[PDB]
Order: structure tokens, then C-alpha cells, then sequence
């Protein structure tokens, strides 16, 4: 499916989505915060804080 | 082939021996999944080329 | 593609808000 | 959704062309002073 | 057009005798209908049972026919269901139930004739609007 | 193959008489003496294989049987149509004025 | 201690079926010379399972779990009907009336909403022959009717319906209609479901029983727009029995 | 009669969906806002030029001095809103510009409507909705309303057309 | 029922109600034509002519 | 209509009267060619909407 | 020809963006 960063999240242990599927095919699973969506959100938040840090410096 | 030769040893038919091969393993034995079969400006997912695999 | 386009424009407007406020030409007196 | 395929280029040029125009005018104003 | 005696002529009974109301009676009947009836029967429908309206063709097919002064005056005294099978004074305003419907207390016999007369005249003026509901507003 | 079964039903006697097996109860007001008492009995005891069946409703007084006979020519029966009898639509089909 | 409405309201208890005491391991004798009825049958689902489509050849996907999203609105209750005795000592319950349907929508992994009409409408459920006593090993097995999730007046978002509404896609006046037939012609489905009620508790004195149920039925097909799913429902039930 | 004109343009032209009307809306509401925020600002940045509790008397139309502090007004709005006017000429030109432009824009959209050149639909929304009877938006909900308006007012609002709509053809939701 | 005179369906009569309604929905547009919608992937929605576009501009 | 009446009065059948109608004239008597049936953002040729007309 | 639809935008931006870059730099060089 042309997924490029999905396997790097999968590689280190992120395997499930907040919508309840996992890439191993297991349905009905609670990944906690550290889902594919949570990792993405974290990088967006982190990107915004570094933006502000850059203006200050 | 190893697994087929084994099943026939244990006395299964050709149909049985081959029906025991997982689809996942056969799908690996297909040149469309060979990473060296593409082109520089053939863009997108592999499903955009030979399509979405449905069944063996 | 249309969702990306809508969100891209909206995000450009928010960044512009940042610059218009914090990087305005400062008003100087007389 | 089955949206008009040229809507993307319409929108991109609609933003890009007049924005670039303004940026050109602003920057050459700043290098005057 | 005007409120001519032809339009003010309505059946008195099933026998076929008729009666000509006056313009006084009509206006009086309209006013009393508004006072005692309109909250459920505005425009000749029935808000709390829309299947039964006050169209003359509906009144005609009721048991006791009600498309005449007598039938309507009797109805305001001893209302029944459409087939006449049961008396419904306990859930419908009438003189029989004026204790539980206090607005019927001060209605005279003359008032009933006017209320009945208004009900019979009004489809002659409005046509489909009377009892037709919002489609004809 | 895909047919609107209610439209199709309008092409049958349902579209011209009171169908004892399908029509909503408010239609029995079009004929004298039918509503609400006999209409109630009729709807509750549907379905009927023939219009004549309604005269065999247990409990009919002799006058009620006379009203039915008078009106038998305004009645029909067609096959029960699920779309018209489910949801209690024979008692309230969502149509008022 | 019998609770009042003001004790229940807003607690969610109104959606639960009455429970029986864990001691209630009696047997309720059945006298075939008597007639009986269920004064109240209460069914309370706890689990909604939906069958997946494996898309490949011979795999037949299993039932996966789902999340309920329509809240504490799921229980059938006040159901009543004849409890007959047959010429072989079996009992048959014939459902007569009650709140015997609840619309439910659960959500599968991936976000698909599956709506369904959880129901026991027109339930007919029978025991084994020669019962003579309802015990903590009695089983009822039966089938019921699953009418269309929407009834005939329902109008889709473009105004199309069965007993009402447009008969075509009026926003596409000169589009070819053949591709739209499935969505333009509404259809009222009527399918059967299957249910097992397994009695685990019996108050011999009061005629109350309680236990476990599993039913299988079809989900909503949106008036023939799409194919339904198969749904397994598990829960607890409570019934009260009376001499008729 | 003008009210009917409004409702006609909704039911037939779907005029609320027209971006030229939306620019007119933003111009009219933008003006009224500018109007109120400019009057309020001046009245609460006045200089104390007299002694009475009525601040109106402390103004002379021939005085050279500004009667309110632009400097304080600019600080206030800069700290409340982020940006503020700093140039009185630009500010008053902007007050001309905003409602005048807004009105000009709505006029253009009306010119289109002369030809029935409406912004009535979104084609992508309709293709999906026709094929997918579970897809619903506020867009599809508003067209149902338009269809109601048209069928229910047309016979009486266009009497020269002799529209006869029998009860059974009138679009109607449940019960109503 | 619907009967056709002249044109491509000349001398043909239709009696099945869904077919007859289908032509009645087209008859509100005036005369009835056979259209090729595939070639241009036509969406089915009326557009104005050069007379309209010219007048508007 | 004027031409169909004329064909009929001189004794042509209904099929003959209407078959004599030039398609070009019939194509004008069709709302899809009415310039007041468009929309602001419905772009391109009229053919893109109701299609390329083939036959009456 | 059944070409790539994103081809148009890729080509257009490919020309537009770097060209605008150079124009911006050239014009502000001239006005100083
Ligand atoms: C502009 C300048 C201003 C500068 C401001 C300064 C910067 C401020 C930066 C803040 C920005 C934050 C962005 C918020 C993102 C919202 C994340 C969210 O809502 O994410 C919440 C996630 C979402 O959860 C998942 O949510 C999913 C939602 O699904 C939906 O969404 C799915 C994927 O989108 C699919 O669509 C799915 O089908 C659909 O239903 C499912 O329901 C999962 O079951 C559920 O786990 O929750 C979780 O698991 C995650 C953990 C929450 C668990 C809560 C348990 C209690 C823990 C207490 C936490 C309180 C917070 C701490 C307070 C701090 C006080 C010191
Ligand atoms: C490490 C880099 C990297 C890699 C390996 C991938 C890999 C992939 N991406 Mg990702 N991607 C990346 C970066 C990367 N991406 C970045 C930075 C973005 C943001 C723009 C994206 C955005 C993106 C999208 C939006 C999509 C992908 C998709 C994909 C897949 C197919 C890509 C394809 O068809 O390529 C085609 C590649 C080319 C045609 C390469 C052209 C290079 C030319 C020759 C330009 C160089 C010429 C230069 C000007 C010469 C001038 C010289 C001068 C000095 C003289 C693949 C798994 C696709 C997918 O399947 O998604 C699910 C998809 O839709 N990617
Ligand atoms: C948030 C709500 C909102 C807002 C702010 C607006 C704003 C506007 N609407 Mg919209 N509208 C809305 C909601 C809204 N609309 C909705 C929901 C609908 C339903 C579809 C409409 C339907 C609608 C229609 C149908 C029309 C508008 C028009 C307009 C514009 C009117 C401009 C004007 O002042 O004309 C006022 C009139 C004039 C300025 C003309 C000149 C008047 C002269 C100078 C008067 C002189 C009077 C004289 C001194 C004597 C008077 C004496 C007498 C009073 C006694 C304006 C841009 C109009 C428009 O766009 O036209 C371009 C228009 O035709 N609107
Ligand atoms: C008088 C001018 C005029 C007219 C009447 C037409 C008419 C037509 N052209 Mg032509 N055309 C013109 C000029 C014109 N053209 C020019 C100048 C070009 C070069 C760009 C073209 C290039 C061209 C091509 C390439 C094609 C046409 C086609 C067509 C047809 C369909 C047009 C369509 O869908 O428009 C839809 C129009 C719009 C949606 C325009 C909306 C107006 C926008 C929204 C203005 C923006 C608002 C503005 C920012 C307001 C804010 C200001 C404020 C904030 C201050 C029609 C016969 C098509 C056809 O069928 O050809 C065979 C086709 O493919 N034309
Ligand atoms: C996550 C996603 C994607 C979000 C989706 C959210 C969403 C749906 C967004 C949709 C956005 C959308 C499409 C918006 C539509 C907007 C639209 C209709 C655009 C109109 C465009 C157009 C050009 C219209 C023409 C009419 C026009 C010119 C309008 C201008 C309106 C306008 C800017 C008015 C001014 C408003 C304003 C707040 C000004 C305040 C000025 C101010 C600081 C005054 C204070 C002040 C007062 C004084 O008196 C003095 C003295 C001083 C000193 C001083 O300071
Ligand atoms: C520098 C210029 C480029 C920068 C400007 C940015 C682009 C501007 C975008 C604005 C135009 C957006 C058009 C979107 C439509 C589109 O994408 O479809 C693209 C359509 C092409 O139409 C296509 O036709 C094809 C077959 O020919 C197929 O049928 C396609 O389906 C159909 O989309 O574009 C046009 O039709 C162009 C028409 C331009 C003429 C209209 C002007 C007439 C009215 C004047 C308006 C004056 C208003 C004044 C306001 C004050
Ligand atoms: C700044 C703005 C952008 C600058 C101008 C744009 C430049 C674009 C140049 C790239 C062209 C993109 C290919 C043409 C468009 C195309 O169809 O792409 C479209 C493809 C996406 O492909 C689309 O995918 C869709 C489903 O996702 C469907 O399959 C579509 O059919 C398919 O077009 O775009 C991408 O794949 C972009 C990938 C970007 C990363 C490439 C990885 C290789 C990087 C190494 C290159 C190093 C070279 C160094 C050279 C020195
Ligand atoms: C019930 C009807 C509506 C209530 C009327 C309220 C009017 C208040 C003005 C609101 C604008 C607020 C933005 C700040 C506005 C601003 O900053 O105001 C400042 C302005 C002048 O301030 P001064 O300090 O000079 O005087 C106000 C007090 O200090 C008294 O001296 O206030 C007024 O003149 C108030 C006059 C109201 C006295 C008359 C009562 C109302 C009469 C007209 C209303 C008729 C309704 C028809
Ligand atoms: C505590 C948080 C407070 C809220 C923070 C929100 C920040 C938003 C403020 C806007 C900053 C950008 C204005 C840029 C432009 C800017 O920098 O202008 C700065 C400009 C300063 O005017 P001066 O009088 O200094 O300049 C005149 C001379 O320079 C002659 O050129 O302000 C005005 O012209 C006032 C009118 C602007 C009124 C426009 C405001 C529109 C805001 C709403 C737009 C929203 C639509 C978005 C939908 C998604
Ligand atoms: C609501 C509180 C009502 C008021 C006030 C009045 N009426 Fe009524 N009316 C009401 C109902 C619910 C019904 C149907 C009764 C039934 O179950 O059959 C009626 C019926 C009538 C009829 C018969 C209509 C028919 O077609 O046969 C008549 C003639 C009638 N009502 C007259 C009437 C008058 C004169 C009233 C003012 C004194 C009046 N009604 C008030 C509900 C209510
Ligand atoms: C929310 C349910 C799962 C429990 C979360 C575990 C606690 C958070 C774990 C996050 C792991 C990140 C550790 C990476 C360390 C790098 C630190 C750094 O370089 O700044
Ligand atoms: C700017 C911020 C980027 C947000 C990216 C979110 C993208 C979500 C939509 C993906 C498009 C889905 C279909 C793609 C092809 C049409
Ligand atoms: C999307 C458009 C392409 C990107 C535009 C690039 C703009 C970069 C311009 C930077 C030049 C600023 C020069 C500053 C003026 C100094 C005065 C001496």
C-alpha cells in the first residue's frame, strides 16, 4: 500500500490504532495512548513546541 | 516445495498437500512483490500496478 | 486531496496570525 | 468524493499567484530603506 | 360576493326541512365556536384526532347524521362516536358534561343553534379550506 | 427486479377499495357505521382469505353483521404486504391532515 | 426492598432485568391440566458480536466484538404471552405483546457503525418433551421475526422512501438511472432470527425464572441499499410465570 | 413582500450558498461591527477636556486637537486583540471600504441569479448522496427544505402558472 | 401508458408502470432524447450555454 | 404541433406526422438546451451534463 | 492520452516555486 513510515512505527512496537484494529490482524484491542494516531499527535505537538523554542532563540 | 513433498510423504493427495500452503507464503513466491521489478516514474503503491491481491 | 487543501489554507491563516501579531511593524509615536 | 480534478490547480494558483506578487513588492520595499 | 340568505340556508333535520340563519346568528355562531371549540377544531379539523373533521360530507356519514342543525345540537348535548356506538361526554365538551367542561355551562339553546349553524355554513364559504388542514392555508 | 411494493399494490384492488388485510384503519371512516367499533374489530382480526370472512368475526351482533353486508362491495382482500402492516401502520401510518 | 422511580431515574438500573437470588435453584412444576402465561419476560443484552467478511476463499471469519454507542437503551421488557403445554410434555411460549424491539448500533474496529433491530418479535420458543418441571437445566429454543430496521415511511437523506418520498435521484435529473436502482427502490426486509434461553435460576415459590440467552439475527440493510451483517447477541433474561 | 423575496431566493436559488452573498454578509456585518467598535473606542479613549460628567460638552468643532487618544486606543486593542489600527486615515478609509465592497459583491451574485446562474449544488455531494443513502450533511438537509418551499408556495406565489399540486404530490416528512 | 410516434421508439408502446413513469420524468424536460453519458463522464446536471455564459460575464 | 396538425389534416397517420418532425427542431423543444437551467460552478460544455445527444 | 493527473500540478509548481524565488531575489537587488 505504499506505506513508508507505518513500518517504522510497527518496527519498534507501535502496532494498533485507536479505532481498534492492529496490523497483526487482531481486532478489539486497546493500544493506550501510544497508537499510530498518538505517535503522530506527539510529533505534531513536539514540532509546535520546537517552533516556539526557535523564535525565542 | 519442502512442505508439499512432506505432505505427500504423509499420504495426502496433491489437492490436500497444496491446499495446506498458506496464502501468505504463496504470495511471497510472486515476482510482483519483487522489489526489483519497478520503474522510477511508476508511482504509488504496488496495488496501483498489478492490483489488490484477492486470493491465491 | 481536497481535505489536505482545506487544512493547508487554514493552517497558513493561523501562521499569518502569529506573524501579524508578533512580527508587526511596531507603531512609533510622532 | 468525486470532486473536480482541476479544483486543486485552480486553488493552488489562486493562492500562489497573488501571494507571490505581494511578497515581491514587500521585499523590494524593505531593501530600499 | 356576500353573505346572502342562500349561503345562510342550512338543513334543519334529516327530513329535508331547512332554515335560513341571520348574519347575526352566523357571526354569533363563529364567535361561540371560537370561544368553545376552536382550540381543538380551528379551521374545521380536529387537532386531537385528525381522522375526524367537521366537513359536511364527514358529518353526513356519521351515525346519527350530523349534517343538520338537529344532529349538531344533539351532538353538543350527548356526543357519541362516529358510529354512534358509545357516548363520549366524558372526553368531549357537551352540556351533559358541562361540570367537567366549564365553558359549556353558560351556553343556551339559542347558542347551540348558532354554533351548529356556523359549522354548516362555513364549508359553503371556504370550501376545501374548511377541514382541509395546512395544505389549504 | 427491484420494485416498489407499495406502488405495485396501488395497481391492485388495494388501489380502489378498502383492503381488509392492508388498508390503514382511518379509511373505514368513508362508509357509515364502520368506525371506530367495526373497523377496530376488522383490523384486529385480519387477515381474511375472502371478504365474506368478516361476517364470521366472533362477537358480531346482528346489527354489526347488517352493517358489514351493506358494505361488503366496498371491501377487498389482497395478500398481506409486510410494508403496510409492520410498525403498527394499520393503526397509525403517520398521515394526519 | 422494591425501589421507586425516583430511586432508579438516571442510574441506568431501568435498563437492567430483575435478577434472581443465587439460592433460587428450585423447580417450577407444570400441571398440563392448567394453562400458564409469562407475565413479564425481560431480556438484557451484555455483548454484541458481529460476523466479519473474510473476503478470501474458505476461511469464514468469526464474530468480532463491538462497542455499543447508543447507551442504556438496549433491553426488551414487559413481554408477555401464552406458555402452552403440548401433547408431548414440551412447553411453548408464544409471544403476544411487550416492548420487544430496541434499535441498537454498535461500532466495529475501524469505525463502521452496525445498526440492528434487536428484537424477539413474534417469538415462539419451545422446550424439550416431557418437562413437567421448569428446572435449572431447562432450555427454550425458538425463532422470531426481524422486520426492516426502518419502516415504510422512512425517507433517506435525498428524500427517497418506500411508502413516501421521491422515486428517483432528483438532484441528478439526466443521470442514467440503471446504476441507481438499488438506492432508488426501497425494500422492506423481513428475516428470521434464532434464540436460546437457558434457565439457571428458578424460584419455585414465585414462578420467577432467570438465566442466559443467545440470539442470532441480521443487522440493518438500509432498505436494501447494502447487504446486512450477521449479529450474535448474548445476555441475561428474567421471566415471571403465572397460571393463566 | 420583501420577506417573501428573501424566502423565494432561498427555496429557488439556494442564495445562502452563494459566495457572493456571503461576501455581502461579511461586508454588512463587518461594517456594523466596525461602526460599533469605532464609536465605542473613541468614547472610551476621550481626553478629559471639561469638568462635567457629560463628556459631550467638552468638544469644540474648531479645536485642532484630537478629542480622544489614538495612542491609548492602539495599546488597548493591541493587548486585547493582538493588532490595532495605528493610522487614522487608513481606519476611516477601511470603514468606507468594507461595507461598500460587501454590497458590490452581493450585487454581482444577484446578476448571476438573473440568469438562474445559481450556486445551487455541490456535484460531489450529490453523486455520493444518490449512491449512498446513509450519507447526510447539512447541505442535503437544506435542499429538502428548499424543495418544500418550492412546492408549497409555488401555486399561490406564481398564480399565472395554474400550478395544481394534489395533496399526494406534496413533499412532506412524517406526520407534519 | 406511453406510446411513441416518430424518432427511435416510433410505434412502440409501454405499459409497465415503472417504465411509463421513467418516461414521464423525462417528459417534463420537453422532447425525449437518447444521450451518451459515458464518453464525457457526464454527471447528469444541466449546464448553461454560451448565450448564458456570455450574458453573465 | 403546427406541423403535426398539418400532416394530420392532409391524412397522414400519427406515426407519419411525427416522423416528419426534424430532430433538430425537436432538440430545441427540450429544457436541457434552455440557457436558464445552468449553475455558476457547473463548468464546461452542456454535453458534460445531460450528455452527448445521440437520437430523438 | 491517459496521463497522470498530478503531472500538471507537479510541473506547474516545479516551474513556479523556484522561479518566484529568483524573481524575488532579483527585484530586491535592483531596488537597493
Ligand atoms: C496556540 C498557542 C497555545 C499554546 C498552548 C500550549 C500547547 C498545548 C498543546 C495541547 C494540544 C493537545 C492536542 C489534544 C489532542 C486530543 C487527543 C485526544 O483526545 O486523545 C484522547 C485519546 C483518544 O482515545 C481513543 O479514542 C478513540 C476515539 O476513536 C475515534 O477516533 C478513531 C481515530 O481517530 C477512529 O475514528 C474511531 O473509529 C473513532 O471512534 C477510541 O475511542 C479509543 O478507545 C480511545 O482510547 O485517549 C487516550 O487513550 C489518550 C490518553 C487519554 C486517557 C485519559 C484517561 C485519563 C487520563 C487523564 C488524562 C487527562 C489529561 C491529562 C491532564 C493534564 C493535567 C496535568
Ligand atoms: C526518504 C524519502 C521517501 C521515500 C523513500 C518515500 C517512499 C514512498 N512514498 Mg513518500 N514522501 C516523502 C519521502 C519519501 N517517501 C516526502 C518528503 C513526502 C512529502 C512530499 C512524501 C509524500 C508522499 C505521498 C503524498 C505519497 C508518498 C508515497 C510513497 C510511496 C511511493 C512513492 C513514489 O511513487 O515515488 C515516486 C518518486 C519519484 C517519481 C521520484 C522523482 C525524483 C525526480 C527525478 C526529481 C529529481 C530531479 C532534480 C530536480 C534534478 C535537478 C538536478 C540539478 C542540480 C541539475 C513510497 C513507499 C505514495 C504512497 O503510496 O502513499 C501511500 C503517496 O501517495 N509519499
Ligand atoms: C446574517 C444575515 C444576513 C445579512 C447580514 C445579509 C446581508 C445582505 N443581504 Mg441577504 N439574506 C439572508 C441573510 C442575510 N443577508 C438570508 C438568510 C436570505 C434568504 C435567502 C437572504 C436573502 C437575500 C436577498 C434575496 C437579497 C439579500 C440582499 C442582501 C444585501 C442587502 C444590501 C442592502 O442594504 O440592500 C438595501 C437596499 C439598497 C441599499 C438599495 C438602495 C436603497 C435606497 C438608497 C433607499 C432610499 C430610501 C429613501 C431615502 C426613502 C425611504 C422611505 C421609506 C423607508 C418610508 C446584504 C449584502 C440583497 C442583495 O444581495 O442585493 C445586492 C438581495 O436582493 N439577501
Ligand atoms: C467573456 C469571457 C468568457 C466567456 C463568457 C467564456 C465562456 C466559456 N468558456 Mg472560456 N475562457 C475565457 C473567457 C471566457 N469564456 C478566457 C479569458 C480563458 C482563458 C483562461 C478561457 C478559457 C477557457 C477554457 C480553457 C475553457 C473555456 C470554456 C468555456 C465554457 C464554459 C465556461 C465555464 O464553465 O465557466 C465557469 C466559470 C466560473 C466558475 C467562473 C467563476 C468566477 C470566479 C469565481 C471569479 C472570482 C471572484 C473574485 C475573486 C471576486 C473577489 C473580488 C473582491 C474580493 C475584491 C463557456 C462557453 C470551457 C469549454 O467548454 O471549452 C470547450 C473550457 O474548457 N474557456
Ligand atoms: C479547521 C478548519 C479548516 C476550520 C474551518 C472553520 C471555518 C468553517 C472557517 C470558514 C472561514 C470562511 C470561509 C470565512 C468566510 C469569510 C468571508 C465571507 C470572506 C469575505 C471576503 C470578502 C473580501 C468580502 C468582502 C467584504 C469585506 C471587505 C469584508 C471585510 C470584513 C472585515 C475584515 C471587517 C473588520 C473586522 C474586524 C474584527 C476589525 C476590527 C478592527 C479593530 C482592531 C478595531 C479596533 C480599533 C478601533 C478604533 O476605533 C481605534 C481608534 C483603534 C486604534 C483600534 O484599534
Ligand atoms: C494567472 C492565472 C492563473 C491564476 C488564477 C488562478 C486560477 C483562477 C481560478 C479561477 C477559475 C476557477 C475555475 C474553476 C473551474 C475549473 O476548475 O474547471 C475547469 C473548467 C474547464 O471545464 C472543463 O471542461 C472540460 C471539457 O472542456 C471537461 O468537461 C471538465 O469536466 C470541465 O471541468 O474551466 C473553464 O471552464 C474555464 C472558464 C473560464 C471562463 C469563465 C469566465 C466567464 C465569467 C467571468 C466571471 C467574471 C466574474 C468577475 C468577478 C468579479
Ligand atoms: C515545493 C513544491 C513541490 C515542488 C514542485 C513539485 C516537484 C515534484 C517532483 C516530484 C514529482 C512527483 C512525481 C510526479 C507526480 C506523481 O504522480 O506523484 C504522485 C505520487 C503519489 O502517487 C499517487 O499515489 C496515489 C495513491 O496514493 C495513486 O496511486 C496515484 O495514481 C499516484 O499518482 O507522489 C509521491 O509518491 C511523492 C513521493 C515523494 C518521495 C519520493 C521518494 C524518492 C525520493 C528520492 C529522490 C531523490 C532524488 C534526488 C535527485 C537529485
Ligand atoms: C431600553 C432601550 C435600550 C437602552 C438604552 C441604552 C443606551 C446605551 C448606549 C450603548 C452603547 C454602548 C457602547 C459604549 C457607549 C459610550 O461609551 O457611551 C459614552 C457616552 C457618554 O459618556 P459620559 O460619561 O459623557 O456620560 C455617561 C454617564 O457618565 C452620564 O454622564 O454615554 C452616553 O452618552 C450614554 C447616554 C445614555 C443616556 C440616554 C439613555 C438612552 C437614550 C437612547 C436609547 C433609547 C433606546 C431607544
Ligand atoms: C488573546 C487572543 C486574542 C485573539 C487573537 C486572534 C488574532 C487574530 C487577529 C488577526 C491578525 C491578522 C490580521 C492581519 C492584517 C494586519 O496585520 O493588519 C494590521 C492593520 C494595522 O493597521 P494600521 O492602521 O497599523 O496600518 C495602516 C497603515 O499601515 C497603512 O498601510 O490592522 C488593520 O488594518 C485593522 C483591520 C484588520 C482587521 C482584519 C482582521 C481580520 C481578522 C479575522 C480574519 C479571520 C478569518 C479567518 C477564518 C479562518
Ligand atoms: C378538544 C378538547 C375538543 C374540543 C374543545 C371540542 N372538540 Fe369536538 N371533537 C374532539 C375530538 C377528539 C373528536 C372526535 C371524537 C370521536 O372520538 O369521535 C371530536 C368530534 C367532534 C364532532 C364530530 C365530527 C364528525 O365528523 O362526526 C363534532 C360535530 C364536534 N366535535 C363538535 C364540537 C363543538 C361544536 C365544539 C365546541 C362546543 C367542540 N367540538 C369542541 C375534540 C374537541
Ligand atoms: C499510555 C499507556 C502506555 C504507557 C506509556 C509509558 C510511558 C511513556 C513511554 C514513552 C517512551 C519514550 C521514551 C523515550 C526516551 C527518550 C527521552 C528523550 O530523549 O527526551
Ligand atoms: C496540512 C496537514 C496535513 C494533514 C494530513 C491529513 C490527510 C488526510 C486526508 C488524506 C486523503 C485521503 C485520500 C487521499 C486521496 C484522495
Ligand atoms: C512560495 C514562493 C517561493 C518562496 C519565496 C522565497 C522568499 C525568500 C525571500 C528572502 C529574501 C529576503 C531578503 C531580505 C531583504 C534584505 C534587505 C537588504
Amino acid at each position: 500500500q505504499g506505506m513508508f513510515v507505518l513500518p517504522f512505527m510497527a518496527r519498534l512496537g507501535v502496532t494498533g490504532s485507536w479505532s481498534g484494529w492492529s496490523i497483526t490482524g487482531e481486532t478489539g484491542i486497546d493500544p493506550g495512548f501510544w497508537s499510530f494516531e498518538g505517535v503522530a499527535l506527539a510529533h505534531i505537538v513536539l514540532s509546535g513546541l520546537l517552533f516556539l523554542a526557535a523564535c525565542w532563540h | 516445495n519442502r512442505r508439499v513433498q512432506a505432505s505427500l510423504a504423509s499420504g495426502a493427495t496433491l489437492e490436500e498437500a497444496w491446499s495446506a500452503i498458506p496464502e501468505k507464503l504463496a504470495f511471497y513466491d510472486y515476482i510482483g512483490n519483487n522489489p526489483a521489478k519497478g520503474g522510477l516514474f511508476r508511482t504509488g503503491p504496488m496495488n496501483k500496478g498489478d492490483g489488490i491481491a484477492q486470493a491465491w | 486531496m481536497e481535505t489536505i487543501t482545506y487544512v493547508f489554507i487554514f493552517a497558513c491563516i493561523i501562521a499569518l496570525f502569529f506573524f501579524a501579531i508578533f512580527f508587526r511593524e511596531p507603531p512609533r509615536i510622532t | 468524493m468525486e470532486v473536480n480534478q482541476l479544483g486543486l490547480i485552480a486553488t493552488a494558483l489562486f493562492v500562489l499567484v497573488p501571494s507571490v506578487f505581494l511578497i515581491i513588492l514587500y521585499v523590494q520595499t524593505e531593501s530600499q530603506q | 360576493a356576500e353573505l346572502t340568505p342562500e349561503v345562510l340556508t342550512v338543513p334543519l333535520n334529516s327530513e329535508g326541512k331547512t332554515i335560513t340563519l341571520t348574519e347575526k346568528q352566523y357571526l354569533e355562531g363563529k364567535r361561540l365556536f371560537q370561544y368553545a371549540c376552536a382550540s381543538c377544531h380551528v379551521g374545521g379539523i380536529t387537532k386531537t384526532n385528525p381522522s375526524l373533521d367537521l366537513r359536511t360530507e364527514t358529518l353526513a356519514l356519521a351515525t346519527p347524521p350530523r349534517d343538520n342543525i338537529e344532529g349538531l345540537v344533539d351532538y353538543m348535548k350527548n356526543p357519541t362516536t362516529y358510529d354512534g356506538e358509545q357516548e363520549i361526554a366524558e372526553v368531549h365538551p357537551s352540556l351533559r358534561s358541562a361540570d367537567i367542561f366549564p365553558k359549556m355551562r353558560n351556553l343556551t339553546e339559542k347558542d347551540l343553534v348558532a354554533i351548529a349553524g356556523h359549522i354548516l355554513v362555513e364549508p359553503k364559504i371556504l370550501g376545501d379550506k374548511w377541514g382541509g388542514g395546512k395544505v389549504y392555508y | 427486479e427491484l420494485v416498489n411494493v407499495v406502488d405495485e399494490k396501488l395497481g391492485t384492488a388495494y388501489g380502489e377499495k378498502i383492503d381488509l388485510n392492508n388498508t390503514n384503519i382511518a379509511a373505514f371512516i368513508q362508509y357509515r357505521g364502520l368506525y371506530p367499533t367495526l373497523a377496530k374489530l376488522i383490523v384486529k382480526n385480519a387477515p381474511y382469505e375472502s371478504v365474506e370472512d368478516v361476517l364470521n368475526i366472533p362477537g358480531l351482533t346482528e346489527r354489526q353483521k347488517q352493517i358489514l353486508r351493506e358494505n361488503l362491495e366496498h371491501f377487498t382482500v389482497t395478500e398481506v404486504e409486510t410494508a403496510l402492516v409492520e410498525g403498527g401502520d394499520r393503526y397509525n401510518n403517520g398521515l394526519y391532515k | 426492598q422494591t425501589l421507586t422511580y425516583d430511586d432508579i431515574v438516571g442510574t441506568g438500573l431501568a435498563n437492567k432485568c430483575p435478577t434472581l437470588d443465587d439460592t433460587a435453584r428450585g423447580a417450577y412444576p407444570i400441571d398440563s391440566s392448567q394453562t400458564y402465561r409469562i407475565a413479564r419476560l425481560c431480556l438484557q443484552p451484555t455483548t454484541f458480536l458481529v460476523k466479519e467478511e473474510p473476503k478470501n476463499k474458505r476461511q469464514e471469519a468469526e464474530f468480532v466484538p463491538t462497542k455499543l454507542v447508543t447507551r442504556e437503551t438496549t433491553s426488551l421488557d414487559q413481554i408477555q404471552g401464552e406458555l402452552k403445554v403440548n401433547s408431548d410434555g414440551s412447553l411453548t411460549f408464544v409471544e403476544e405483546d411487550g416492548i420487544d424491539f430496541q434499535p441498537v448500533t454498535v461500532q466495529m474496529a475501524g469505525g463502521e457503525r452496525i445498526p440492528l433491530l434487536f428484537t424477539v418479535k413474534n417469538l415462539v420458543a419451545s422446550t424439550q418433551p416431557n418437562v413437567t418441571s421448569i428446572t435449572t437445566s431447562t432450555d427454550f429454543k425458538g425463532e422470531f421475526n426481524v422486520p426492516s430496521y426502518r419502516t415504510a415511511n422512512f425517507l433517506d437523506p435525498k428524500g427517497r422512501g418506500l411508502a413516501s418520498g421521491y422515486d428517483s435521484a432528483i438532484a441528478l435529473p439526466q443521470a442514467k438511472e440503471e446504476e441507481l436502482a438499488r438506492a432508488n427502490v426501497k425494500r422492506f426486509s423481513l428475516t428470521k432470527g434464532q434464540i436460546s434461553l437457558n434457565v439457571a435460576k428458578v424460584d419455585g415459590r414465585t414462578g420467577e425464572i432467570a438465566g442466559t440467552f443467545e440470539s442470532e439475527q441480521l443487522s440493518d440493510d438500509d432498505m436494501g441499499a447494502h447487504e446486512p451483517h450477521e449479529v450474535k447477541i448474548q445476555g441475561v433474561f428474567y421471566a415471571s410465570i403465572e397460571p393463566a | 413582500a420583501i420577506f417573501r423575496f428573501l424566502l423565494f431566493f432561498q427555496g429557488f436559488h439556494n442564495w445562502t450558498l452563494n459566495p457572493f452573498h456571503m461576501m455581502g454578509v461579511a461586508g454588512v456585518l463587518g461594517g456594523a461591527l466596525l461602526c460599533a467598535i469605532h464609536g465605542a473606542t473613541v468614547e472610551n479613549t476621550l481626553f478629559q477636556d471639561g469638568e462635567g460628567a457629560s463628556t459631550f460638552r467638552a468638544f469644540n468643532p474648531t479645536q485642532a486637537e484630537e478629542t480622544y487618544s489614538m495612542v491609548t486606543a492602539n495599546r488597548f486593542w493591541s493587548q486585547i486583540f493582538g493588532i490595532a489600527f495605528s493610522n487614522k486615515r487608513w481606519l476611516h478609509f477601511f470603514m468606507l471600504f468594507v461595507p461598500v465592497t460587501g454590497l458590490w459583491m452581493s450585487a454581482i451574485g444577484v446578476v448571476g441569479l438573473a440568469l438562474n446562474l445559481r450556486s445551487y449544488d455541490f456535484i460531489s455531494q450529490e453523486i455520493r448522496a444518490a449512491e449512498d443513502p446513509e450519507f447526510e450533511t447539512f447541505y442535503t438537509k437544506n435542499l429538502l427544505l428548499n424543495e418544500g418551499i418550492r412546492a408549497w408556495m409555488a401555486p399561490q406565489d406564481q398564480p399565472h402558472e395554474n400550478f395544481v399540486f394534489p395533496e399526494e404530490v406534496l413533499p412532506r416528512g412524517n406526520a407534519l | 401508458t406511453v406510446s411513441f410516434y416518430g424518432g427511435e421508439l416510433n410505434g412502440q408502446t409501454f405499459t409497465d408502470p415503472p417504465t411509463v413513469k421513467s418516461y414521464a420524468r423525462k417528459a417534463i424536460f420537453g422532447e425525449i432524447f437518447e444521450f451518451d453519458t459515458e464518453t464525457l463522464n457526464s454527471d447528469g446536471i444541466f449546464r448553461t450555454s454560451p448565450r448564458g455564459w456570455f450574458t453573465f460575464a
